[PDB]
């Protein structure tokens, strides 16, 4: 298609609105209420332009550019004097009832209103009567509502609604006191309300984790980042100031979680911030706690390991695939340890050995959305990989996208999209132990153990197939229903099948691989998605190791005397007092972290680790992409006394020690070389984000803007002479403005989105090649592995029906967004948000306890009998009763485990 | 059609001379704001086209300026050569009043040029601080040395991948070896500095510590008995990196430095730098804005001819007007204090207008003021500068005519003393300096360090002249313009109106966006000409500030005048200059 | 849009009714009398169309209630110079393509058509000098001229 604007030739995508594709060739229009992501529906009246019938035409008509199709030959004009005029207007227009509140304003600097009041050139003020006002709502602990800011260009209300799929917010009210909000003051039920920061273009919804220490965007230090709190691996931008993790962006990356990360990555991470955090290496004497800089720790932990005659070595899915590589070459191969447990690592192989040998592809977060049917086996979506729901939400509205496709209609003319697809939808099948948050639009949910989700799983891929194993003792209603999701996914172009270890069972990933390897065999386009646990459990698993009940087992016979524990609390993973028995025996424990865990009671030495805001290195995430993360600010540079370093840098500086007894510490590059020499599966992780010596021109890049401020006086109380500016010797970033953050530049890694005139995250659009797309220059972040070109074989190991045993109970999984992450429980905004502990139960099964709803029961595992409140879990079948887990006290190893003496206390 | 325009020049006739003369795909005509026609010219081709310059029938007769410019991180280069680097040479033709800039495209790896010092010998000092600060080497340079760091210097500062800030670098530490290291690097070697030396030829070192207001540098003499047969000037003890801080603040906040370019002008060194800005930003000032800016610019300029003309009867030896003089300086600074709140670095000119209006009481102290300066001027001529002895020690001394001035860049009294009537604010006006009836002092011919005082105690009293004008004549109206881009916006409208607000805070924070352009101004300061070129790649920070000052052509025409004569000839060709060091390293 | 006693003789029809700067719409004419202050009758109408608007889009929504106030001032006789100019501006930028709908374009016929008949009407409305900003101690005011 060709355009002309302003005179001048373009050539654009005919299926594009004018706006986007003017935004994608670098030109400026206002706009409010178009998002990329949303879509176009004429609203902000903010983004006209004057279009001409010929090119022999003077008069011209104002049209939207947001709603005008970019067809070929046409004729616009954006700096023309009557739509100059027109956006101005709109901009007094949305001024006159605007409150006097920059200043006071979380927005402010960051602000898209602001950018469009300066663009459009509007300064001078005329309107002289009176401005509208609203009153507040409480919308929780992590988003703040401050409704005079609004200009009504519902952007909430359809992000919230249309694409996060929430009820809880929308638009009430008449012609100008319209109000975008809940009905009532309440917490916001959407695990992704978290957006509604970045989607309003005003400071109508801000983040309050943010608000109570808060800076302005100029001020902060921003690195690009992996978010940590699950396996999904969105990328990030944290942004730091005076020495605390400020705030988390989200920093786009047009293959995974292009515009929106979820809550728990947005406001989980306050246990940076945390008080209690080791800064400094710590030695145990007796009842004494000697605190130690890097060098004498190093040399007395290097002579107490070669004192030692077996050193065992226990990594951690938390923890970087350098460090965990650091650990292995400290204690040996065959010394070290994952730091999961037996049944963990069996399901996390079982879920590489599909990814990787199943012959099947498996999409990308983006990607996600472009299938036709969807169904997920035993997997908490929502409450564990939110990011896949959202995307398996977007997939399910494609059937309304291909419907208005059909008749004609613009891909981003979301109104008749939505209005031609009233409700029909993508076949999606969840299935779970209780109700799942995707029930509102799945097509079915089968409610049921683990044993008979895998039991389903088994015989759809029987009656697709009839290859695979078959199932015997189907009830009629359940084979109506398997011929349901049979007949749907044999009629999908690209089915998508979404399973994980989440669920505790083996089974559940054979029958998913066994339904993938059929829809495979029929020729259909099927994808896999494996959900993992956390954020490097792929990366743990691909260098792998054994387990930590091995390890355990080591350390109680005597044959190890020294335990190396990286960045793993050794609760989570197997039980407690078995775990602190088998510390107190070890004379040498050794713990590499970060946060103030329970068994650093018992370590004879505390090794004061990084964390991600303080540390760099890779992760790979749940389909295999390794990916970089960036340290973002010193933590020497204010504390002068705080000694942390990396965990791989720990971990090398020890070995070099143990070694030729000198101090080396590491460069990260040597780190990469190193795992890429050693292990040729993590071979791609060299090729994740380019070395130390990258150059933009000869600069390298830049962490915090041009308009940085307090050089001169950050540090000024603690000393009046300005101290040594932070080098980073292990990634092209440096720990200052002085470098270079161009939207044109030739890079992958982007810290933070900023364009002169764009402020606000609308600068995104500036970094991309096309507005909505992939960045410029291609996306960070590379695939480990290949689809492989042949398959795996029908896993023949069909599981025997739940059968409910009397004085037993099965422990069926719940995840909770807010509680299951080990870390995101550590920050102090997520108790208001965490949910109290209770046990679920059957009605039949509380009805023959005599227990009712919010009594307590007491239940003993392992000999330890503790007390917890009551639900009644109706969809809960019967035999089962339901653990939070990752909660304060519950281990997620107890996913399909069982239960004794479970009686009212 | 407004001033700030963006315009080709194609109507100028130096445009088909060249047309007509090296063809017309020979180089690329480029629009600019600068005001002046930019030629991108070929680089074998460069001393071709200055030659054909310097034989026009009215020929381009001064090389105004000659730096360069990184071009690596500039985006916005539409209708450009492709260029790493580039090389641009400002000349004008006073008979024309025309000036041209050639610019020569350069790759990164091929970073040399043909050096021009054959046709201007300004290009010395000119290119030294070219290959200085940007590597740029010059081929047939007669020493190819650096001028403003020393000479035990790794990397070119003016360099985009160059970081800035000395926070950026090591804390300076100060030990022994280090000391003497750099106590090495400043001795003086006679076959370094191409002295070319007669078992008679003495060396005489000046500086660096230097007993006077202007600065601290060094003169290294070669002396014959007591005749100077040669000497260089060293310069670079006064840098302060004004220029990489000009591509380091932003628009609004660059200004204060801006004052410390020539720290005896204040608002003489503001008005260049906020009316380039102003092109960028498409802002026509109102005529208030103009008058203030105007009797601003007039008191400061009688303030630093004021010191001058103290310094150099100082020089002479007679000490006492120097304390009169400064008693003078006290009134105007009692003015200066009263309207923007400072003595010498006021910072009070904005972009669209000014930071205040005009405070009740202004005229009543500029009354004082032009009651107080006449009589007390009289008495300085006649106490000190009709003396013999004065006359007899300035008279005569580094005495140079039109040529010698033209080849060498040197403008203002030195200039004027030749008989070239060439001031700034009657040539190519500015700030409203049309509306103001004064005239410009000239000379018979001759340069000498009398002319010079006695044009710059004319220049007083026209000075004088403008500010009674100014006091008669100033209207009522803004103090800032209604541009959008007007920064900062008036203070009350920011604090009652949202909008006003919004534009005040992006502003101040962030920096306002000027649009990807270039743009110069030249102005008549009070040492000479002084001139802004800024290039803006659309951004709220300078790509490229380019400062022009006129006492670094006179510290480059020194060796060329004092040439042949005693030290304290050179003394006193010192105190009659009115250089000041930050002017000459900035 | 309003029509005076010389249009009275026109055929009610859409091309006729339309040549003339009004419209046909529902046929049903309404008359206006002498004693009907044509500044209370168009506020009638435009706090009528702005209290009926749908709140969808910004010119209707947020020009409106602009403009009822600015015909509320001239009711009382407390307008101030530039307020028809800004009643003209808001005529110009609330006609068809510029909202989502047609409601702006017709709350604005009204205004137009009283501002081009009855201006004088209007006139009489401003009164007061024009004022934004209050004085603010310790800060000289821009005196735009
Ligand atoms: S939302 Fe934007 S325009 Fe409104 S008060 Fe906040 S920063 Fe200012
Ligand atoms: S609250 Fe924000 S996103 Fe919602 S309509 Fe108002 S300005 Fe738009
Ligand atoms: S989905 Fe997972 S990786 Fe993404 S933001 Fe949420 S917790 Fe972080
Ligand atoms: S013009 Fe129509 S769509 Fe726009 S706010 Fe008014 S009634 Fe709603
Ligand atoms: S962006 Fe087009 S009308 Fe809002
Ligand atoms: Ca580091």
């Amino acid at each position: 298609a060709t355009i002309h604007v302003d005179g001048k030739e373009y050539e654009v995508n005919g299926a594009d609105n004018l706006l986007e594709a003017c935004l994608s060739l670098g030109l400026d229009i206002p706009y409010f209420c178009w998002h990329p992501a949303l879509g176009s529906v004429g609203a902000c009246r903010q983004c006209a332009v004057k279009q001409y019938q010929n090119a022999e035409d003077t008069r011209g008509r104002l049209v939207m550019s947001c709603m005008t199709p970019a067809s070929d030959g046409t004729f616009i004009s954006i700096d023309d004097e009557e739509a100059k005029q027109f956006r101005e207007s709109v901009v007094e227009w949305l001024m006159t009832n605007h409150p006097h509140d920059c200043p006071v304003c979380e927005e402010g600097g960051n602000c898209h209103l602001q950018d469009m009041t300066v663009m459009t050139g509007h300064s001078f003020r005329r309107y002289r009567f009176t401005k509208r006002t609203h009153r507040n709502q409480d919308l929780g602990p992590f988003i703040s509502h401050e409704m005079n800011r609004c200009i009504a260009c519902y952007r909430c209300v359809r992000y919230y609604k249309d694409y996060a799929g929430g009820t809880d917010l929308g638009v009430y009210g008449a012609h100008d006191n319209v109000y975008f909000g809940r009905p009532e003051d309440g917490t916001l039920e959407s695990e992704f309300s978290g957006n509604l920061v970045e989607i309003c273009p005003t400071g109508v919804f801000t983040d309050k984790t943010h608000s109570e220490r808060y800076n302005r965007k100029w001020d902060m230090q921003f690195a690009p980042s992996i978010c940590q709190q699950c396996s999904i691996g969105c990328n990030i931008s944290p942004g730091e100031r005076y020495g605390e993790l400020r705030r988390i962006e989200n920093r786009y990356n047009g293959t995974v979680n292009h515009y929106f990360l979820c809550d728990r990555g947005r406001f989980g991470y306050g246990y940076v911030n945390l008080k209690d955090r080791p800064r400094q290496p710590v030695q145990r004497r007796g009842d004494d706690f000697i605190t130690l800089n890097a060098e004498q720790a190093m040399q007395g932990a290097a002579d107490i390991l070669r004192q030692s005659k077996k050193v065992i070595g226990i990594g951690s899915p938390r923890a970087s695939v350098e460090s965990n590589f650091a650990l292995r070459e400290l204690v040996g191969e065959e010394n070290f340890y994952t730091g999961i447990a037996h049944g963990e690592q069996e399901r996390l192989q079982l879920a590489l050995k599909v990814l990787r040998e199943g012959g099947i592809y498996t999409p990308a977060l983006r990607e996600i959305e472009s299938y036709d049917a969807v169904l997920v086996l035993g997997e908490d979506v929502t409450q564990t990989g939110a990011r896949v729901a959202l995307a398996v939400r977007q997939a399910v509205k494609g059937k309304a996208r291909e419907m208005a496709a059909a008749q004609k209609v613009a891909d981003w003319q979301i109104a008749a999209i939505l209005n031609i697809g009233q409700r029909a939808k993508h076949p999606l099948f969840v299935t779970n132990v209780d109700d799942t948050r995707l029930d509102d639009i799945a097509a079915w949910t089968y409610r049921a153990p683990v044993e008979d989700q895998a039991r389903l799983g088994f015989a759809i891929a029987h009656a697709l197939d009839n290859s695979a194993p078959a199932v015997d003792g189907i009830e009629p209603e359940l084979q109506s229903k398997i011929d349901v999701i049979v007949q749907a996914l044999a009629g999908a172009k690209k089915p998508l099948i979404i399973s994980g270890t989440n669920a505790g069972s083996l089974e559940v990933i054979q029958a998913a691989a066994n339904v993938a390897k059929a829809l495979k065999g029929r020729g259909a386009d099927v994808g896999i998605t494996m959900i993992a646990r956390s954020v490097n459990s792929m990366g743990l698993g691909i260098m792998g190791g054994g387990s930590l009940e091995e390890a355990l087992t080591e350390l109680e016979t005597g044959r190890a005397d020294a335990v190396v524990v990286l960045e793993n609390d050794l609760h989570r993973h197997a039980s407690a007092t078995r775990v602190n028995a088998a510390l107190a025996k070890a004379p040498l424990v050794m713990v590499v972290d970060h946060q103030r865990t329970a068994i650093m009671e018992n370590a004879h030495l505390v090794l004061s680790a990084a964390s991600f805001a303080e540390s760099d290195g890779t992760v790979i995430n749940n389909e295999g992409r390794a990916q970089r993360f960036f340290q973002v600010y010193d933590p020497a540079y204010y504390d002068s006394k705080t000694v942390m370093l990396e965990s791989w840098r720990w971990l090398h500086s020890l070995h070099s020690t143990l070694l030729s007894r000198e101090v080396d510490w590491t460069q990260l590059d040597h780190v990469i070389d190193a795992v890429v020499a050693k292990i040729p599966e993590l071979a791609g992780i060299k090729d994740a984000a380019p070395d130390a010596t990258f150059r933009i021109r000869g600069q390298k890049l830049a962490r915090e803007p041009h308009r940085y401020s307090g050089r001169t006086a950050m540090r000024a109380n603690i000393s009046v002479h300005e101290p040594r500016q932070p080098q980073d010797i292990d990634t092209m970033f440096t720990f200052s403005m002085e470098g270079n953050n161009q939207p044109t530049a030739h890079r992958s890694q982007v810290p933070f989105a900023w364009a002169p005139g764009w402020n606000s995250p609308q600068a995104w659009n500036k970094f991309q090649d096309e507005v909505g797309g992939k960045l410029r220059f291609g996306d960070p972040g590379v695939r480990l592995f290949e689809t492989s070109e042949n398959g795996l074989d029908y896993f023949t190991s069909v599981p025997a029906r739940f059968q409910p045993q009397d004085g037993k109970w099965r422990i069926a999984p719940y995840y909770h967004l807010f509680g299951s992450d080990e870390l995101s429980q550590r920050a102090p905004v997520f108790q208001s948000r965490m949910p109290q502990p209770y046990i679920k139960l059957n009605p039949a099964d509380a009805a023959k306890l005599g227990v009712n709803a919010g009594t307590r029961v007491s239940f003993s595992y392992d000999g330890n009998t503790v007390t917890l409140p009551v639900e009644i879990a109706e969809g809960l079948t019967a035999g089962q009763v339901g653990l939070p887990m990752g909660m304060s006290g519950i281990a997620p190893v107890l996913a399909g485990a069982h239960l004794e003496d479970l009686k009212e206390a | 059609e407004p001033a700030w325009q963006t315009r080709d020049h194609l109507d100028d006739p130096v445009i088909g001379e060249l047309r007509n003369r090296f063809g017309p795909d020979a180089f690329t005509v480029q629009a600019t704001r600068t005001g002046v026609p930019v030629v991108w010219i070929k680089r074998e081709q460069l001393l071709e086209v200055g030659d054909f310059l310097k034989k026009l029938p009215k020929p381009y007769v001064m090389l105004f300026d000659l730096h360069g410019m990184d071009e690596r991180l500039r985006t916005h280069r539409e209708g450009l050569p492709a260029a790493d680097f580039s090389v641009f040479y400002h000349l004008i033709s006073i008979d024309r009043n025309r000036d041209i800039m050639l610019k020569v495209a350069l790759a990164e790896n091929d970073l040399h040029v043909p050096t021009f010092t054959k046709l201007f010998p300004n290009a010395n000092w000119y290119e030294r601080e070219t290959w200085d600060l940007f590597g740029i080497t010059f081929d047939g340079h007669p020493n190819l040395r650096r001028i403003m760091m020393p000479q035990t210097w790794k990397g070119h500062p003016l360099r985009k991948d160059y970081p800035a800030r000395a926070t950026e670098f090591s804390p300076f530490e100060l030990t022994k070896a280090k000391q003497d290291l750099e106590m090495e690097a400043l001795t003086f070697k006679p076959e370094e500095w191409g002295m070319k030396r007669n078992e008679d030829f003495m060396f005489l070192n000046l500086g660096p510590n230097h007993p006077s207001a202007h600065g601290a540098f060094r003169i290294v003499l070669q002396l014959d008995g007591e005749e100077i047969v040669d000497c260089v000037p060293d310069i670079g003890y006064h840098h302060r990196g004004a220029e990489k801080m000009g591509e380091r603040q932003s628009w609004h906040s660059y200004i204060p430095y801006t004052d410390r370019i020539e720290y005896l002008g204040g608002c003489v060194n503001e008005m260049p730098y906020v009316l380039a800005v102003e092109k960028l930003a498409g802002i026509t000032v109102p005529d208030r804005v103009n008058v203030i800016r105007v009797m601003l610019s007039e008191l400061f300029r009688i303030n630093s001819h004021l010191l001058y003309i103290s310094t150099f009867i100082q020089d002479v030896g007679a000490m006492t007007p120097v304390f009169f003089a400064f008693t003078d300086r006290q009134k105007i600074y009692d003015l200066v204090e009263a309207i923007t709140g400072f003595r010498m670095h006021p910072a009070w000119f904005r972009i669209g207008g000014v930071a205040h209006d005009l405070p009740r009481g202004w005229d009543r102290l500029l009354r004082e003021f032009l009651d107080w300066m006449p009589k007390r001027l009289a008495s300085y001529e006649k106490a000190a500068l009709q003396n013999t002895i004065l006359k007899g020690r300035s008279q005569g001394v580094a005495a140079y005519g039109a040529k010698e001035a033209l080849e060498w860049g040197t403008t203002g009294a030195g200039l004027r003393a030749t008989g070239i009537d060439f001031d700034v604010r009657k040539a190519r006006p500015y700030s409203g300096y049309e509306n103001f009836d004064f005239e410009i002092p000239v000379g018979g011919g001759v340069s000498d360090c009398y002319t010079r005082v006695m044009l710059k105690v004319e220049e007083l009293r026209q000075s004088l002249r403008i500010l009674e004008q100014c006091l008669n004549n100033m209207p009522e109206g803004p103090f800032k313009a209604d541009h959008p881009l007007t920064t900062p916006p008036p203070k009350e409208r920011t604090l009652q109106h949202i909008e006003t607000l919004i534009t005040h805070f992006l502003q101040v924070s962030w920096g306002p966006v000027m649009p990807a352009n270039e743009s110069f101004q030249m102005i008549e300061a009070t040492k000479g000409i002084n001139s802004y070129y800024l290039t803006s790649d659309g951004s709220t920070m300078s790509y490229r500030t380019r400062i022009r000052t006129p006492s670094y052509a006179h510290l480059q025409q020194i060796p060329a005048a004092i040439r042949g004569s005693l030290v304290s000839d050179l003394i006193v060709y010192l105190g009659s200059i009115d250089f000041v060091m930050s002017d000459v390293d900035r | 849009d309003f029509l005076t006693e010389a249009h009275l003789d026109l055929p009610m029809e859409f091309e006729s009714i339309g040549k003339a700067g009004s419209r046909l719409g529902t046929a049903l004419a309404m008359a206006v009398d002498h004693e009907i202050n044509m500044v209370s009758l168009v506020r009638n109408l435009e706090e009528f169309f702005a209290r009926e608007s749908c709140g969808w889009c910004t010119p209707c929504r947020d020009g409106l209630p602009w403009s009822v106030k600015i015909l509320r001032a001239l009711e009382r006789g407390e307008g101030q110079p530039g307020d028809i100019e800004t009643l003209e501006q808001l005529c110009r930028f609330l006609g068809p393509g510029k909202t989502f709908c047609a409601h702006a374009p017709g709350a604005v016929e009204p205004l137009q058509s009283a501002i081009k008949y009855f201006r004088e009407e209007f006139e009489a409305g401003i009164k007061q000098p024009f004022s934004n900003t209050h004085l603010i101690n310790g800060i000289q005011p821009n005196l735009l001229k």
